[PDB]
DNA sequence: GCATCCGTGAGTCGAGGGTAATAAGCAGGGATTCGCCCGGGTGTCAACTCTTTTTTT
């Protein structure tokens, strides 16, 4: 339980966690926001028109 | 079978006081088993040395006999580290243990 | 037992009875089994009459 | 005071479009859900009486 809950936050650090049907591990609250979803240039700085 | 206002207040009770639905329309009479269930979903409210009891810490519990004969006791020997004996650790678990895989 | 009844409510990610993924697997056994000594593939109108079960159901 | 080991980075706009695998069985009891039907509140109409703005006398 607990390692399910400190992989719910980041799935980084502690052993990747990767679902039996797709072959990407995945994406969690921590990588959602770093370079991919995050604001840096997916939502709040680089954004479509 | 009925369903008149004294209908519902019996099987309202008979349901809340407790009894078997399936009994429950046969005691109403005419009414089958799904109707009542229907009923009450749409109104809603649904030898050795030491006996068992003289067994300490630090003690055989090797059992010997049968529990429910007339006799039955166990060892009750110098048995420290560990549930039986040292004279039955050796009969109870796997002797000569040669078990490996990989990790 | 405890394996197999807890693998088909948690695994699935969607709530499917015990009943509607054993008839899953049985038809699909049954369609597999046909395929492979029957012909080359097995019609859903067969797999009523095979299993006696009726077509709004198979289908 | 140094030697060894674990995190961050890698430009930016455009094209391209959908995906994929394993598979027990049956008996008990309840909760759920789909068909029919009486029904009472909502519409859609024949059909009986005051008012009055003239249009006729
Ligand atoms: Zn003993």
């Amino acid at each position: 339980l607990q390692e399910s809950v400190d992989a719910l936050f980041d799935n980084g650090r502690r052993g990747r966690v990767i679902t039996g049907a797709n072959k990407r591990p995945l994406k969690s609250l921590a990588d959602m926001l770093k370079g991919k979803q995050g604001r840096f240039r997916q939502n709040l700085l680089g954004k479509r028109v | 079978m009925s369903w008149t206002d004294e209908r519902v207040s019996t099987l309202k009770k008979l349901w809340l006081d407790g009894l078997s639905a399936s009994q429950i329309a046969k005691q109403l009479g005419g009414v089958t088993r799904n109707a009542v269930i229907g009923k009450v979903h749409r109104l809603g409210l649904s030898p050795g040395s030491a006996t068992v009891l003289t067994l300490g810490a630090h003690m055989c519990k090797w059992p010997i006999g049968d529990p429910s004969s007339e006799g039955f006791t166990f060892c009750g020997r110098r048995s420290s580290e560990g549930p039986y004996c040292v004279e039955h650790a050796r009969v109870a678990y796997q002797p000569q243990q040669t078990k490996k895989k990989s990790g | 037992q405890a394996i197999t009844r807890s693998i088909a409510d948690q695994a699935r990610t969607i709530r499917i009875p015990v009943h509607m993924i054993e008839t899953i697997n049985k038809i699909v056994r049954t369609s597999r089994q046909m395929l492979h000594e029957i012909g080359r593939e097995p019609t859903p109108e067969e797999l009523a009459e095979k299993l006696a079960m009726p077509l709004e159901k198979v289908r």
